[PDB]
């Protein structure tokens, strides 16, 4: 979808007059899902270091 | 400046009178502070 | 003649006759253009590159 809005630069929804959080979703490319589960380090922050 | 000819004024009137959609936002939300364009309303 | 101080008016005969042209020709209200939006939808479709 980002990739047809970059192809779609002139017209909206990334053209124009967008709406700042269209704008934003149309700047910021999208994070890798997979590298942001670990399930290590989210057992260690939920457990006291005590 | 303007068409030499009243009939070709009022064929050019309809062909390029935009919609007044085109001085607002893609969302057709907001207005435009500045809009030059000419739209039916 | 000066009859209206806003809007569409005629200060002359002639011109009175040209204003009763503008009106009696439905040119006064303009035709309905398609919108911004749908339209650029509609465009980015119409003219896609082959198969790409």
């Amino acid at each position: 979808q980002r990739d047809l809005y970059l192809s779609q630069s002139k017209s909206p929804p990334c053209g124009g007059n967008p709406t700042p959080e269209m704008n934003t979703f149309c700047r910021t490319a999208i994070p890798d899902f997979i590298s942001t589960v670990n399930f290590v380090k989210k057992q260690n922050d939920d457990t006291p270091k005590d | 400046t303007y068409l030499n000819d009243p009939v070709s004024q009022a064929v050019f009137n309809i062909l390029g009178t935009p919609d007044y959609s085109f001085c607002m936002d893609n969302e057709q939300k907001n207005w435009l502070p500045n809009c030059n364009l000419m739209y039916q309303n | 003649q000066s009859g209206q101080d806003s809007g569409l008016t005629a200060k002359s005969q002639a011109q009175q006759a040209l204003n009763f042209i503008r009106y009696a020709s439905a040119q006064v209200t303009p035709p309905s253009l398609p919108k911004l939006s749908a339209y650029s939808e509609l465009w980015n479709q119409a003219t896609a590159k082959p198969n790409s």
